[PDB]
């Protein structure tokens, strides 16, 4: 009677304090609403270029829209951004100065944004213990690991991509090789990457056109920055590829491509990493038996072998079952896996 | 229960806070009504030693550049360097901020709701195209299993064989079935007069992709300018080409809609389409025999008033070396003649008489 | 906290308009007014304010007559017309 109305009495209380939790939430939402609403006031703002300043106080400005005026000096801001050569913000009224305007390439913010989350991916490569060569041997993963370091840290996104060497006019390519290269030189850290060599890593071997002659005049130009007269010691590039025939024995010199790093599964342990990273989110019967499938593949690819795995899921799910027994893994990754062995001339 | 006695009082303050902001959230209307113009914005973060840095770049229509921060309502789609974004008279305040892509020689290139052609019109290719029809409609409906599985379902898919097989027909016949909007794009139209043009149509492909509602893209003849040269024109579709595969490698977010290609032939293979975004779906169509052309021939002049004495075996034996248009082809010259033959019901020389006809 | 303050002579002629809109009655005590400004910045800076109906008792002191409802409606319509300006505090006419 008495100790049932003090558990009773604490339900009701619960009931009473669980519905707070759907309003509370969201009032400060609504009230983020209304300090918007304050937010927007600051409204009628303009831009403006200092090219001469004759009083310290006081000097001229240039409007982007062509004509020109003179401004004060606010009694907030000092004199430290207001030395000339910086661009800085207008009002409409009085003519004052809030605030500067840096400048950046419209382009720059493109060139210096574009960025990849995801920290776990550094240890998501597998049993995987001046210039690195990653070439294309039957495994792949040469992005995902480029891609997981650069998308650990970096240091910066200067990804170089191997269709920005078309130049469609005159040949003259080595302003963007020395532009670029002396923005790596210029900045003290930094990192390249250097995807698909092999469309521009022609052998040249017989007489070549005026298209060919060029990219191997850009390749002139990188002999003559790689073991010219210039020393690569804190930059690092990284040349990846897809077949490991024709990548210019000359540029193959040990001089420039210290290791070779042959990405692959050949190790029982690596296979088998990659297998459970990739295999993570996959549910499964409680049969388990990994060894069978890290053993019957031989020589294959990483992200393939998800696309096989993956695939032999979707084998499963055409059955519509929930659980996926390891048999259509056996069977399916057999199979399929034989049929890339198939189409892997 | 003493002390939770206080919460109705809290609950008067929050009704009473929702009874209050009828009139500041009612203004809403009357001042966000309508942006009388369009000004382009483009995105650079400023730092102002709260006191927090932020802030925009602005440019007008009419070529004036003004100044103001990054303001507005929640912004999670917003912050891009786009066009069409919501504006006051002068006070020059962002409102309402929505994609552009405007150029409408590039976005409407096909308008296409639905097609009328199925899946059930062609016979014989079940064992082959039943892994493109599953690969469409499982991605479209069993989303949710996606999560369970760990499923992510590729973005390439080489639809690749002789030409003539009716592979554009047959994959919009497949689009048809997919319900979503259906867009076409052809192998020439990247190669333009002016420079640069290519990346304007990739990244608008992507653009109406990406911003709009989950759609299908079919393109064809991509062996026509899949040319990997070692001046010329295809390196140029080198840029343009390895563009697109860097928007298809290096775009982790790219889970969205899919794109489906298709090439005429095989000889200039790209050894660069091997990715899971890319085309790895490699299934191999090869020219139908005499008994699929008298399937599909037959599925396909199903609606004709054919002659019930048909044996398929005088159309078998000229049906040599032949593709899935060109029967296509031979019915529907079968159904122009057999109009001005007289004889409303379709004879049986009219298939051999269209066959020498066309061919 | 506060250093130093700014006060416009808007308010000021408000007093005098305090001062000519009584009517001749013959009370001419401590109207209280609710001044106005920014309490944002370290400096206060009276922009304008508005007046609330005060009456005290001739004899007990602690008598005095404020209104809420007058208040938040006053600073309600006042801040939809302005919202740059908030409350911050109030001033009497009295001398002592």
């Amino acid at each position: 009677d008495y100790r049932k109305k003090l558990l009773e009495h604490k339900e009701i209380d619960g009931r009473l304090k669980e519905l707070r939790e759907q309003l509370k939430e969201l009032t400060k939402q609504y009230e983020k609403s209304e300090n918007d609403l304050k937010a927007l006031q600051s409204v009628g703002q303009i831009v403006g270029e200092v090219l001469k300043q004759l009083t310290e106080e006081k000097f001229i400005v240039k409007a982007t829209n062509g004509p020109r005026y003179v401004v004060g000096c606010r009694r907030q801001l000092d004199k430290s951004k207001l030395k000339p050569g910086t661009r800085v913000a207008l009002d409409m009224t009085t003519l004052t100065i809030m605030r500067y305007l840096p400048r950046e390439v419209d382009p720059l913010v493109y060139n210096m944004s574009h960025e990849d989350p995801g920290n776990v991916s550094y240890s998501e490569i597998g049993g995987l213990s001046k210039g690195c060569l990653l070439y294309g041997p039957p495994g792949t993963g040469k992005t995902l690991l480029a891609r997981a370091v650069a998308s650990q840290l970096d240091c910066n996104f200067l990804k170089v991509v191997s269709s920005s060497i078309v130049d469609k006019y005159i040949g003259e390519s080595a302003r963007l090789i020395r532009e670029m290269f002396n923005y790596a030189r210029d900045h003290q850290p930094c990192i390249i990457f250097m995807d698909e060599i092999d469309a521009i890593g022609g052998r040249r071997f017989s007489e070549g056109t005026s298209a060919d002659r060029e990219i191997q005049r850009t390749l002139m130009e990188l002999l003559n920055q790689m073991d010219g007269f210039d020393t690569l010691h804190r930059v690092k590039m990284i040349m990846a590829t897809n077949r490991p025939d024709t990548l210019d024995p000359a540029l193959l010199r040990p001089g420039r491509l210290d290791r070779k790093i042959h990405i692959d599964l050949p190790n029982e342990q690596a296979r088998l990493d990659i297998l459970k990273i990739h295999a993570g989110p996959i549910t499964k019967h409680g049969e388990i038996d990994y060894e069978a499938i890290v053993k019957l593949s031989d020589g294959f690819n990483g992200a393939d072998l998800r696309n096989v795995c993956t695939e032999a899921g979707m084998f499963a799910i055409r059955a519509d079952h929930d659980f996926v027994v390891q048999e259509d893994f056996m069977k399916a990754v057999r199979k399929v896996a034989d049929s890339k062995k198939l189409e892997s001339k | 229960k003493i002390m939770k006695s206080e919460v109705l009082r809290v609950t008067h303050e929050l009704q009473a806070m929702k009874d209050k902001i009828k009139e500041n959230s009612e203004k809403i209307k009357v001042n966000k009504t309508l942006p009388y113009l369009v000004s382009n914005v483009i995105e650079l973060l400023d730092v102002d030693p709260q006191r927090k840095g932020k802030c925009a770049v602005i440019k007008t229509s009419t070529r004036q550049t003004y100044f103001l921060p990054v303001i507005g309502l929640v912004d999670a789609e917003k912050l891009k360097p786009g066009d069409l974004v919501g504006v006051n008279k002068d006070s020059y305040l962002i409102l309402e901020t929505l994609p552009t892509e405007y150029d409408s020689r590039v976005k409407a290139m096909e308008v296409d709701e639905r097609p009328t052609e199925q899946y059930s019109d062609i016979g014989g290719l079940d064992k082959q195209i039943q892994e493109l029809v599953e690969a469409i409609v499982l991605p479209m409906n069993h989303k949710e299993k996606f999560e369970n599985l760990g499923i992510q379902p590729p973005k390439g898919v080489l639809m690749y064989g002789p030409p003539g097989t009716g592979k554009t027909l047959l994959a919009r016949a497949c689009a048809a079935q997919t319900k979503a909007t259906f867009l076409k794009l052809a192998g020439p139209q990247l190669v333009q007069m002016f420079i640069g043009d290519g990346a304007k149509l990739v990244r608008d492909a992507f653009a109406l992709a990406k911003e709009k509602a989950p759609s299908i893209i079919f393109i064809d003849e991509l062996d026509a300018i899949g040319t990997k040269r070692f001046k010329a024109g295809d390196r140029e579709v080198q840029r343009t080409m390895l563009e697109l595969l860097n928007q298809l490698d290096g775009f982790q977010p790219n889970t969205q809609v899919k794109v489906i290609a298709a090439t005429n032939r095989v000889d200039i293979l790209d050894p660069a389409l091997l990715r899971s975004g890319r085309l790895d779906r490699k299934i191999e169509f090869p020219m139908p025999n005499e008994e699929a052309r008298a399937r599909i021939m037959q599925i396909h002049s199903r609606k004709m008033n054919v002659s019930p004495d048909v044996n398929y075996e005088e159309l078998a034996r000229c049906t040599d070396d032949f593709n899935g248009a060109q029967c296509k082809a031979v019915c529907v010259e079968a159904g122009m003649i057999a109009l001005r033959r007289g004889a409303t019901e379709l004879t049986h020389e009219d298939y051999m008489e269209g066959i020498l006809e066309v061919q | 906290a506060v250093q130093k303050v700014v006060v416009h002579p808007l308010v000021l002629l408000s007093v005098v308009d305090h001062f000519n809109r009584i009517g001749k009655v013959g009370n001419q005590k401590r109207v209280v007014g609710v001044l106005l400004g920014s309490w944002q910045k370290k400096v206060l800076d009276v922009s304008n304010s508005f007046a609330v109906p005060f009456d005290e008792d001739d004899k007990d002191d602690s008598v005095w007559f404020l209104d809420h409802d007058y208040l938040e409606n006053m600073y309600g319509m006042f801040k939809k017309v302005n919202a740059r300006e908030r409350i911050v505090g109030w001033y009497h006419t009295g001398p002592k």
